[PDB]
C-alpha cells in the first residue's frame, strides 16, 4: 500500500543522506518544514538537504523543477545548496549521449570526468558534445566536478590550479624548458632528434624558407641529461641554452648533447643564416662548409636570424670523424659561457668522441665567447 | 515481490533515478528505457547505457556485469567506472579479497585502487598494490580523493600537467637545503642537512681502493643548489665534483649576513669549505685530504701522491661567514677549471676586527690551472 510505500521510500532517502527516517519530508503545498533535514519531491524523484533554520510553522509553497523551494518566510535554491554540501546527482548518459540538465547539483558525465553547469538552466546538450564545444569551462558555464576531473585537470593543465607564495599560481613562475617536457629519454643512446627540434621549434619557429628579407620571446632551456640526436640543430634566435656546469677535458661525458649522424660531412650546432635565392626568396644555410661575410650580410645575399643566443656551460660530443663542432655563424652579439666541445674519450684521437673543427665562426661582431674549452 | 518495489527504491534513491527507472534482470525482460539494472544474484547495480530501444531483451549479466540483450553487448563495470559509480568492497589489501568487477575498489593505507587487468583478481591477505601486479594501466589504478591526496603529498610532480607539454617534474632541477628541512637561521646546526643535500647530488667515499675510483666520482650528474637563507654549519663541507651553487645577489662587504653560510666550528684550526683532494696512503689506497694546511702541488699529482677531485664545480654569489679565529675559509684545492663568481668571503661586522665574523685567510689556492674567479670579495 501507498503510506507503507513512502515510509520505505523516507527510510531509503534517509540512508543515502545519513539522516533519521522522522527528519525526511515530502513536497506538498503547505506542508510544515520545521525540524525536517531533507526534503523528497514526489514529482521529480529527487531528495535535497533543506537549509537549517527554517522555523516550526514555516510551510511549503512551491518546488520548481530547478528545485527552487518557496515556502512562507522566504525562498532557497535547493540545488545550489546540494552544491555546496557536495550533494549532486549523476545523470543518466554523457555528453556523447546528450542530456538536459535543469538542477544545479545535475553532473553529466564525460570521458574526463564529470560538470555541472553554472550557467542558465535548463540546459540542453546535444548528442556528441564536448564542454568546450558548449560553453567551455568556466563560471557561468561547465564546472569540473569531482576527483576524476580534478585528475585530468591537473594533469593536463598547465599550473594554474596550484597556488604559490607570496600570491599567484603555479604556472606564473615556471620559466624553464626541458627535453623531459618532450619525453626525451636522455641515456645517449636513444635519437631523441626529433624531441630537441620540437623544443625548439616551440620557442621560436623560424621556417626553413622565407618570402622576404622583412620576414626574416626569449626562453631558458635547461639540459640535465645526454641527448643524442643525428641531424644537425639549428638554434633559433632568443634561445638561452644552460646546463648546472661545463665540462673540463671530462671523460664520460653524461651530461649535454651528442652528434650521431649517419652523414659525418656536418655540423653538430649551427646558427641560422639565410642565403638569398635566385628568386629573391631565402633559405636557411644548410650547407656545412658555408659561412656568411660582412659584405653578404650587407648586399642582403644573407641575412642573420641569429640575435639574442646565450650558451652556459653547454656539452657537445661528437661521433669520431664529424666536420664541425660548433657554426657560429650570424652570431652578431651572441654570447658563449663555458661551452665545451670534444671528449676526452681515450688516447686514439682516431676512436675520440670529438670533431675534425670545433668551432667555425663568421660575422659574429661583438659576440663574446668565456671560458671556451 | 514488494521486496522488489522497495529494493527499486532503495537503488533508484542511490543513483538518483526513478523507481520506474529500474529494471531487475532475467532473461528475456525489456530493457527498454531503463536507466539502472540490478542484478539480483549479485546485489549489485548498475548504470545503463542510455539508446536501449523498446523490445530490446536482456539475454546474460555475467559476474563482471557484462550484458548481452538482443540488440548488442555493454560492460557495465568500465561504464560505471567512466561514471565513478564505485562499490568499496570491505577489508582492505591486508586482510585480502577478491574482485570480479571493474568498479569494485580495494582500501590500501593510502587510498583506494581498482583493478585494470584480468578478472577475476584475487588479493592474498599482505598484499599491496605492489606485490599484486603493480600499478598502471592493466594493473592497479589509484581512485578517490583520499589517493589522491597521498599521491600529490608523496609524488615528484607528475600528476601535474605543464605548458607547452610535460609534467612538473619535468622542470625542477634545483636543489635547496629547505627540502632537507634546514632550518635556516644562522643559529640551528644545519650541518648533516647540508652534508645530505651534498651527498645526494654526489656521494664519494672518503676512502677509495685506487686511482680509477677517485676519477670514477668526476663522471657524475652536475646538479644546481639553491640558497636563499642563511645556514650554520660546524663542520667542514667538502664539495664534490659536478655542484653549481647559487644565491640571488653578491654580498658587497654588509654588516648582517642574511644569505649564506656561516662556518662556526669548535675547532677553529680548520677550513670553511674545501674542494677534494685524495692522498695517496702507505697501503695505496687514497683518502681525502681533511688536513688544514695541505695544498697539492704539480708533483704530487705527477707521483700520484695526489689525485684531484674537483672538476665541473661553480659558485655564483656565494657569501661565507666564519666565526671569529677560524683559520682558513676556502680551499680552492685541485679545482682546474672550475669557477667562480660574486664569491663573498668574511663579515663586515664592525669596527673590531678581533670580533669579526671573517676568516685569518680568506682563500687558499693550488693546483688549479685555468681557474676564473670573478669579483671575489
Ligand atoms: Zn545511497
Amino acid at each position: 500500500k501507498g503510506s507503507t510505500g513512502i515510509l520505505t521510500n523516507k527510510q531509503a532517502v534517509a540512508r543515502h543522506f545519513g539522516v533519521k527516517q522522522s527528519e525526511v519530508v515530502y513536497f506538498s503545498v503547505g506542508v510544515d518544514l520545521g525540524g525536517y533535514k531533507v526534503i523528497y519531491d514526489k514529482e521529480t524523484q529527487r531528495a535535497y538537504s533543506l537549509p537549517v533554520g527554517i522555523a516550526s510553522g514555516t510551510t511549503a509553497v512551491s518546488l520548481s523543477t530547478a528545485a527552487v523551494l518557496v515556502h512562507s518566510a522566504g525562498s532557497v535554491d535547493l540545488g545550489s545548496l546540494a552544491v555546496s554540501r557536495e550533494e549532486y546527482v549523476t545523470l543518466p548518459g554523457s555528453f556523447d549521449s546528450g542530456s538536459t540538465l535543469n538542477v544545479k547539483n545535475e553532473l553529466l558525465t564525460y570521458t574526463d570526468g564529470k560538470y555541472r553547469w553554472d550557467g542558465i538552466l535548463p540546459k540542453t546538450v546535444a548528442p556528441g558534445s564536448t564542454p568546450a564545444s558548449t560553453g567551455g569551462v568556466g563560471l557561468g558555464a561547465w564546472i569540473s566536478v569531482g576527483d576524476a576531473s580534478l585528475r585530468t585537470q591537473l594533469a593536463n593543465g598547465d599550473g594554474s590550479l596550484i597556488g604559490i607564495h607570496p600570491q599567484g599560481t603555479l604556472n606564473n613562475v615556471l620559466t624553464v624548458r626541458t627535453p623531459e617536457q618532450y619525453n626525451a629519454v636522455g641515456d645517449g643512446i636513444a635519437d631523441d632528434t626529433s624531441k630537441l627540434k620540437e623544443m625548439l621549434s616551440d620557442i621560436n619557429n623560424v621556417p626553413e624558407t622565407l618570402p622576404d628579407a622583412a620576414a626574416v620571446v626569449a626562453v631558458k632551456i635547461d639540459l640535465t641529461k645526454l641527448y643524442r640526436f643525428t641531424e644537425t640543430l639549428y638554434i633559433p634566435p632568443g634561445v638561452s641554452i644552460e646546463i648546472p656546469t661545463s665540462n673540463f677535458f671530462t671523460r664520460e661525458c653524461k651530461q649535454g648533447l651528442f652528434y650521431d649522424p649517419v652523414d659525418k660531412n656536418t655540423a653538430a650546432i649551427s646558427l641560422m643564416v639565410y642565403r638569398k635565392q635566385p628568386d629573391g626568396s631565402y633559405k636557411l644555410n644548410k650547407d656545412v662548409d658555408y659561412y656568411p661575410t660582412g659584405l653578404d650580410i650587407d648586399n642582403g645575399d644573407a641575412i642573420t636570424c641569429a640575435r639574442k643566443i646565450d650558451i652556459n656551460n653547454l656539452n657537445l660530443i661528437t661521433a669520431p670523424g664529424v666536420k664541425v663542432g660548433v657554426k657560429w655563424i650570424g652570431g652578431a652579439g651572441c654570447t658563449t659561457k663555458g661551452l665545451s666541445i670534444g671528449e676526452n674519450t681515450g688516447s686514439d684521437i682516431t676512436t675520440a668522441r670529438l670533431p675534425r673543427v670545433g668551432l667555425l665562426q663568421s660575422a659574429s661582431w661583438g659576440s663574446i665567447h668565456e671560458n671556451l674549452r | 515481490s514488494t521486496g522488489i518495489l522497495t529494493n527499486k527504491q532503495a537503488v533508484a534513491r542511490h543513483f538518483g533515478v526513478k523507481q520506474s527507472e529500474v529494471v531487475y534482470f532475467s532473461v528475456g525482460v525489456d530493457l527498454g528505457g531503463y536507466k539502472v539494472i540490478y542484478d539480483k544474484e549479485t546485489q549489485r547495480a548498475y548504470s545503463l547505457p542510455v539508446g536501449i530501444a523498446s523490445g530490446t531483451t536482456a539475454v546474460s549479466l555475467s559476474t563482471a556485469a557484462v550484458l548481452v540483450h538482443s540488440a548488442g553487448s555493454v560492460d557495465l563495470g568500465s561504464l560505471a567506472v567512466s561514471r565513478e559509480e564505485y562499490v568499496t568492497l570491505p577489508g582492505s589489501f591486508d586482510s585480502g579479497s577478491t574482485l570480479n568487477v571493474k568498479n569494485e575498489l580495494l582500501t590500501y593505507t593510502d587510498g583506494k585502487y581498482r583493478w585494470d587487468g584480468i578478472l577475476p583478481k584475487t588479493v592474498a591477505p599482505g598484499s599491496t598494490p605492489a606485490s599484486t601486479g603493480g600499478v598502471g594501466l592493466g594493473a592497479w589504478i589509484s581512485v578517490g580523493d583520499a589517493s589522491l591526496r597521498t599521491q600529490l603529498a608523496n609524488g615528484d610532480g607528475s600528476l601535474i600537467g605543464i605548458h607547452p607539454q610535460g609534467t612538473l617534474n619535468n622542470v625542477l632541477t634545483v636543489r635547496t637545503p629547505e627540502q632537507y628541512n634546514a632550518v635556516g637561521d644562522g643559529i640551528a646546526d644545519d650541518t648533516s642537512k647540508l652534508k645530505e643535500m651534498l651527498s645526494d647530488i654526489n656521494n664519494v667515499p672518503e676512502t677509495l681502493p685506487d686511482a680509477a675510483a677517485v676519477n670514477s666520482y668526476m663522471e657524475q650528474v652536475a646538479v644546481k643548489i639553491d640558497l636563499t637563507k642563511l645556514y650554520r654549519f660546524t663542520e667542514t663541507l667538502y664539495i664534490p665534483p659536478g655542484v653549481s651553487i647559487e644565491i640571488p645577489t653578491s654580498n658587497f662587504f654588509t654588516r648582517e649576513c642574511k644569505q649564506g653560510l656561516f662556518y662556526d666550528p669548535v675547532d677553529k684550526n680548520t677550513a670553511a669549505i674545501s674542494l677534494m683532494v685524495y692522498r695517496k696512503q702507505p697501503d695505496g689506497s687514497y683518502k681525502l685530504n681533511k688536513d688544514v694546511d695541505y695544498y697539492p702541488t704539480g708533483l704530487d699529482i705527477d707521483n700520484g701522491d695526489a689525485i684531484t677531485c674537483a672538476r665541473k664545480i661553480d659558485i655564483n654569489n656565494l657569501n661565507l661567514i666564519t666565526a671569529p679565529g677560524v683559520k682558513v675559509g676556502v680551499k680552492w684545492i685541485g679545482g682546474a677549471g672550475c669557477t667562480t663568481k660574486g664569491l663573498s668571503i668574511g663579515e663586515n661586522t664592525g669596527s673590531d676586527i678581533t670580533t669579526a665574523r671573517l676568516p685569518r685567510v680568506g682563500l687558499l689556492q693550488s693546483a688549479s690551472w685555468g681557474s676564473i674567479h670573478e669579483n671575489l670579495r
